[PDB]
């Protein structure tokens, strides 16, 4: 069901939700136990956080001790969960276009943690939760309209022997050839070409890189750009982009912080 | 209209005109052709220009004074954005008086474009994608970028306006400061007794 | 703190008697059990959520008594004053009234009902000597009045700046665009507490934007053991409301001269929430009320809302009255004069090809020569006439764009990925104005939508590309004010002929002066202002909304291919490469090949044929070479 269609009977719900993720925050430590020692008889004792408060101890544990207030906090004696928070946004596929998309938080915890990255279109399934948030750190006091989020239990994104199997053929240098794009007339110089560009060769670290680079010329009139776009969509990690008006920099990466451009 | 003005008898008709203007046609399925009439007073300063914009907006009613189209727009104060109208969407049915038209800026004069021919004005940001109307009858004056105005080039030559722009208004008048000396002498001598 | 009293000409006792009996009476008798009591039937039969009361309802029910000969107290002049306290007084008759539920629920499924069937049973243990709650947790009901028709003030639909503060209390309408939609929140109606050391639980009722939650268990199973238990907020048992805001804007045309055009918050709760929209004009009636911020915040609580804005049969009306391709490409924009081949075009761009797996199913046109002559009214009429159509130039649409980004909303803080015209396009058309004029990253985006069918985005850590399936219509004005009639269009127009090769058909046309087809042309134009009505005779001018039915009904019929014009395109595609045989770029390529065929498509489509026929052909081609023969001037 929709981002934008949550809506108060779902609070306590586990639902699932198709999105991209704009952005994560680092991971968050989250402290499951808390670890308290005794100032006055070095005695330790160890707290399960419930529900995000500290259940401290009033008195020393130790009867022999059994002083007030002695306890201390020994934070990085703690043990910590880990969490990250992830702004997902609705999908500018799904919006009703005349306004903007949506988004929420979600959180993700554990080994769940980095299980997604910027532009990535994923499903999140997870429990719908609301808090609410302060007025003021200073203070207890709460607004009364509560924050959401999903806090996920679930995540996906948006062999050899069959490999062996046609390494014996004959004709597998045209087989291979012929696949990268049969809908477009067979100019088999250019596709086996294509085809070692996407084998490429080997490295030797001492420079040299196993590398191929081509260049498609020819008339304007003609179904190259087309070839281009099937080995765009062939490749692992490709880019496509055009020429005509490339910045020296937009091409390579661009001005505080420098970011990666299309070649990068 | 402007008895303080030598000659012009020709661009005081037109005004009169578009004072007068002409008659909306909105034809079958409500399909919409403009009835409103617009002008443009290119040429040299010191000319009757300015004056002859007083005296249209005096002699007016729903009259806008400006030295446009419309906007969202967001000021110190608001933590909020607004919806706001230029000269036109205010004259709606009314008459917008341009000085200086000249000196417009970029996103004002790609969208003049919707006032010229469609007599409304789009927005296109923040969700407010909407049309508005805008159904006036523009008069407008402007100035040479550069020197005294060259009356051999064209308008499109003599003012950074874009034909494709300058061709919208239905006339198109240049005026310059001829040097006739009986002109000269009649506002010599009423600038004297000023 | 001591405060004065004064006494005033009402009474609520007096009023809660009024409104039941209301309740439990009345009917629309004019139309010939009651309304209130039978909808609160389909509201225990957990139907329906939304209880509306109309102030016309009232209003019958005051003039029925009166004409009964008993004073009804003017009932609605009251909820017109202090409307918000009357939501409190109705919502109590309806709790003290409602009949019980008709139909099963499953009614252990509530975890209301189980809580607060636990704390009965709880409170019977105590009872044998060894409210049960307030009454918003268990109200699923939201409550709103609706105002009077034209027959006082709930009527007259207020702009924002007559708003004053004397109308703080009342059931006023108010009137304007709405700048700006808040997303859905929730927010507490009755906070619900578990208590740890006992199980009793406890509640608070929430009536500010703000509140402090409970520390002690104040419940008497803790309070008389003097047991000081701990409370804990529990979201399951909480009642939560829907909320949301929206801002408000007077009409730019209200606005008077030289002013800021004045708005205001607008909030709305339950399941009236996400009735408005940004972009909307709109009334809105509600409740005009004060926030604490001496000077008051102040907010609407809506209430009621009134937005100012079979077929597969119908299609058989123009279907049976024949030649409806000529006909109804003759329909669009008449006022435009002749041209009828390039509207024949134009249609078939909007009926659309196949697409297949890839194969590229989009059909594309430009407009070139000389300005004038109707164009861009033209491109306005196809966004019109066309569903799933915008309108763009090549430098306008200047706040999001042609050309998508990532974005602020730099009012406030969040960012955010939205699309530009192209998506919105998407499945659909765009027509880009001004075509000649657009820049490098635009002319990058409509390559990426004849190259990918997509608008890519590469920053701020975000890499995507998003869906612009879309057909072009586009118009190439010329540089310098006019075309040199005898050149090739590359010595007249900015755009690289790379570009043009990828549109399916390209219309040069010229503004030739020449009397006979200057008065032909102005003949259909003084026509058009003389008479005000059928710009021309036989054109049969079919309506937008109704065309759309057969445009809709024609896209989906989708063509399978016939031996027959497998054959005869293949010489199509031969006989044009005679004349390709070589004086300027209307070459026959693929490209011309395929917009032969997707043309073809179209016109399979437009015939509701699956085999498409070597007629669709020869037409498809016959454009092409209206086209080309164009292009050759
Ligand atoms: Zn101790
Ligand atoms: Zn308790």
């Amino acid at each position: 069901k929709g981002m934008r269609e949550l809506n108060p009977n779902d609070i306590d719900k586990l639902i699932n939700l198709k999105g991209l993720v704009l952005r994560s925050t680092p991971v968050i430590p989250d402290m499951k136990v808390a670890f308290f020692k005794c100032n006055v008889c070095d005695h330790t004792m160890a707290v399960e956080i419930d529900r995000g408060v500290i259940q401290e101890p009033a008195r020393c544990e130790r009867i022999d001790c059994n002083e007030p207030n002695s306890m201390s906090l020994i934070h990085n004696r703690c043990s910590f969960a880990d969490k990250q928070v992830i702004k997902l946004q609705e999908t500018p596929d799904f919006v009703p276009d005349g306004q903007t998309p949506h988004s929420i938080s979600l959180c993700v915890y554990d080994e769940l943690v980095d299980s997604c990255r910027a532009g990535d279109r994923i499903e999140v399934t997870g429990t719908f939760r609301s808090i609410p948030i302060r007025a003021n750190s200073r203070q207890r006091v709460l607004k009364s309209l509560y924050k959401t989020y999903v806090d996920v239990v679930h995540v996906k994104k948006v062999d050899l022997a069959k490999i062996r199997e046609v390494a014996a053929r004959e004709d597998l240098y045209s087989l291979l050839a012929r696949s990268i794009a049969p809908s477009i007339y067979e100019l088999e110089d250019v596709k086996k070409g294509i085809l070692l560009q996407l084998f490429g060769g080997t490295n030797k670290t001492f420079r040299y890189r196993g590398d191929i680079n081509i260049l498609l010329c020819g008339d304007p009139s003609t179904s190259k750009s087309q070839i281009l776009q099937y080995v765009h969509k062939i490749t692992p990690r490709g880019v496509y982009t055009s020429g005509k008006g490339s910045s020296a920099v937009g091409l390579t990466a661009y001005i505080l912080v420098l970011e990666s451009g299309a070649l990068v | 209209l402007a008895p303080s003005i030598y000659g012009h008898d020709h661009i005081k008709k037109a005004i009169l005109l578009m004072l007068m203007g002409g008659v909306e046609k909105n034809l079958e399925n409500g399909s919409h052709l403009r009835g409103d009439i617009n002008i443009l007073m290119v040429g040299d300063p010191s000319t009757a220009k300015s004056q002859l914009l007083r005296f249209v907006l005096n002699t007016a009613s729903l009259a806008i004074a400006t030295t446009l189209t419309a906007a969202v727009t967001t000021d110190r104060e608001t933590g909020e954005r607004r919806l706001e109208a230029g000269a036109m969407v205010l004259a709606d049915r009314g008459v917008v008086c341009i000085d200086e038209f000249d000196k417009m800026t970029d996103v004002d004069r790609v969208a003049i474009h919707e006032v010229m021919e469609q007599q409304t004005v789009t927005i296109a940001k923040a969700g407010i994608h909407t049309t508005l109307n805008a159904r006036c009858s523009v008069i407008a004056a402007a100035n040479p970028v550069f020197g005294q105005y060259d009356v051999n080039r064209d308008p499109h030559q003599n003012i950074a306006l874009p034909d494709s722009l300058l061709s919208r208004f239905d006339l198109l008048f240049v005026v310059t400061d001829d040097i006739n000396e009986i002109r000269d002498r009649s506002i010599s001598e009423h600038v004297l007794r000023t | 703190a001591a405060l004065p009293s004064i006494q005033l000409p009402v009474d609520y006792n007096n009023l809660f008697n009024e409104i039941t009996d209301f309740l439990v009476t009345f009917k629309q008798d004019t139309l010939s059990g009651p309304k209130y009591m039978a909808m609160l039937q389909k509201v225990a039969n957990r139907e329906l959520n939304s209880v509306i009361i109309d102030l016309d309802d009232i209003l019958q029910y005051q003039n029925e008594k009166f004409l009964q000969g008993t004073q009804a107290d003017d009932l609605v002049s009251a909820i017109q004053q202090n409307a918000n306290h009357f939501t409190e007084l109705f919502c109590r008759a309806i709790d003290n009234n409602m009949p019980l539920p008709t139909k099963e629920i499953d009614y252990k499924d509530d975890v209301l009902d189980v809580i607060l069937n636990q704390r009965r049973l709880r409170n019977e243990r105590m009872l044998s000597d060894r409210e049960l709650f307030p009454p918003n947790l268990t109200r699923r009901y939201f409550l709103y009045f609706k105002p009077l028709s034209q027959n006082a003030i709930s009527s007259k639909p207020l702009s924002v700046r007559q708003i004053k503060g004397d109308f703080l209390g009342q059931l006023i309408t108010v009137r304007g665009i709405i700048t700006r939609v808040s997303d859905v929140k929730p927010a507490v109606e009755v906070i619900a507490y578990t208590c740890d050391q006992c199980g009793y639980e406890v509640f608070q009722e929430v009536n500010s934007r703000t509140f402090t939650p409970l520390s002690e268990c104040t419940s008497e199973e803790c309070s008389q053991n003097q047991t000081k238990g701990q409370l804990f907020m529990s979201t399951r048992a909480s009642k939560f409301s829907a909320f949301q805001e929206c801002k408000i804007q007077e009409l730019s045309q209200q606005v008077p001269v030289g002013h800021i055009p004045r708005s205001l918050n607008i909030h709305v709760n339950g399941t009236l929430v996400r009735s408005l929209s940004p972009g909307d004009i709109v009334d809105v009636t509600g409740i005009f009320l004060p926030a604490p911020y001496l000077l008051t915040e102040t907010y609407l609580e809506a209430q009621f809302v009134r937005q100012h804005k079979d077929v597969e049969e119908r299609v058989m009306e123009l279907i049976t009255s024949g030649d409806v391709y000529n006909r109804l490409a003759k329909s669009i924009a008449p006022e435009i004069y002749g041209n009828l081949d390039v509207k024949k075009a134009l249609l078939l761009l909007l009926v659309g090809g196949v697409d297949k797996r890839k194969i590229r199913g989009d059909i594309n046109v430009c407009l070139m020569g000389d300005p004038g002559v109707a164009k861009s009214q033209l491109l306005k009429a196809i966004c019109k006439i066309s569903p799933r159509g915008v309108y763009t130039t090549g430098k306008g649409s200047s706040g999001v764009g042609l050309t998508a980004a990532v974005m602020k909303d730099p009012v406030t803080d969040e960012m955010i990925l939205e699309g530009g015209a192209l998506v919105l396009a998407d499945n659909g058309i765009c027509c880009i104005d001004e075509f000649d004029k657009m820049d490098e990253s635009d002319r990058t985006a409509i390559h990426e939508v004849m190259e990918q069918q997509t608008i890519s985005i590469s920053k701020a850590g975000i890499n995507t590309t998003l869906n612009a399936r879309t057909s072009i219509l586009a118009a190439a004005n010329p540089l310098y004010g006019r075309y040199n009639p005898r050149l090739s269009p590359l010595d007249n127009i900015n755009l690289p002929a790379a570009l043009l090769s990828r549109f399916d058909i390209l219309f040069l046309m010229l503004d030739i002066p020449s009397r006979d087809d200057d008065e032909k042309l102005a003949e259909h134009v003084t026509y058009v202002h003389m008479h005000n009505k059928q710009p021309d005779l036989d054109f049969t001018p079919v309506e937008p909304s109704k065309m759309r039915e057969y445009i809709a009904y024609a896209k989906t019929k989708r063509p399978v291919m016939s031996e027959a014009v497998n054959d005869y395109v293949v010489q199509a595609y031969i006989r044009l490469r005679q004349d390709s045989k070589r004086f300027s770029f209307g070459q026959a390529t693929p490209r011309t090949l395929l917009g032969i065929i997707r043309l073809s498509q179209a016109l399979a489509k437009l015939r509701l044929a699956d085999m498409v026929d070597i007629d669709d052909v020869e037409e498809a081609l016959r454009l092409v070479r209206v086209s080309k023969e164009s292009l050759y001037q």
